[PDB]
């Protein structure tokens, strides 16, 4: 399942995101099973070069996922509080 | 700059 730049090359940008997402998802899911789809979607908006790096750097992925979880939680809780 | 309104990623996996 290792991903190369050559695999991404000349493929539609949407499909590059799917390719990256398929590799990121099991890792992100391991970290936060209940948030896996959402956190992966958030991370997939990042530049592909940075995503490829994250796939090779567990600490980098961990840092970015920690950030996404904090951002997602705050967004959801703020929106709920506004309507409560 | 992360977007909490980002679309959910849907893996080509089995669900459930
Ligand atoms: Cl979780």
């Amino acid at each position: 399942s290792p991903l190369t730049a050559s695999m991404l090359a000349s493929a539609p940008p949407q499909e590059q995101k799917q390719m990256l997402g398929e590799r990121l998802f099991p890792l992100i899911q391991a970290m936060h099973p209940t948030l896996a789809g959402k956190i992966t979607g958030m991370l997939l908006e990042i530049d592909n070069s940075e995503l490829l790096h994250m796939l090779e750097s567990p600490e980098s992925l961990r840092s970015k996922v920690d950030e996404a979880v904090a951002v997602l939680q705050a967004h959801q809780a703020k929106e709920a509080a506004q309507k409560a | 700059n992360l977007n909490p309104n980002a679309a959910e990623f849907v893996p080509g996996v089995k669900y459930g």
